[PDB]
């Protein structure tokens, strides 16, 4: 099936703006994350928030 | 969250739409509300009633 719901590219300012709107449309599913460790920390903190 | 738009109809009581002269910028257009009429039910008619 591979129902890839959406592709999100956080350019910058993960907590400032323009990224919360994209991250808020992700529903219960598997989230393939590609970034660096020091940046995956921020992305996962925002995702928990 | 993408919950406001053409396809979503937010219906609210008179509690949030009070003082219709003050409209926050965060209220979507088409925000259906119910309230006591202050347009056609004039104060003179109110006192007479």
């Amino acid at each position: 099936g591979w129902d890839m719901q959406n592709v999100i590219t956080l350019d910058t300012s993960f907590e400032d703006a323009k990224t919360q709107v994209q991250l808020k449309k992700i529903h219960s599913s598997v989230i393939l994350l590609y970034c660096s460790k020091d940046e995956a920390v921020l992305i996962l903190s925002e995702a928990r928030s | 969250l993408g919950l406001t738009g053409y396809d979503f109809f937010w219906i609210v009581p008179s509690l949030v739409s009070g003082n219709t002269e003050l409209i926050p910028k965060e209220f979507p257009s088409g925000l259906i509300s119910v309230s006591y009429d202050d347009w056609d039910y004039s104060l003179e008619a109110r006192v007479r009633d």
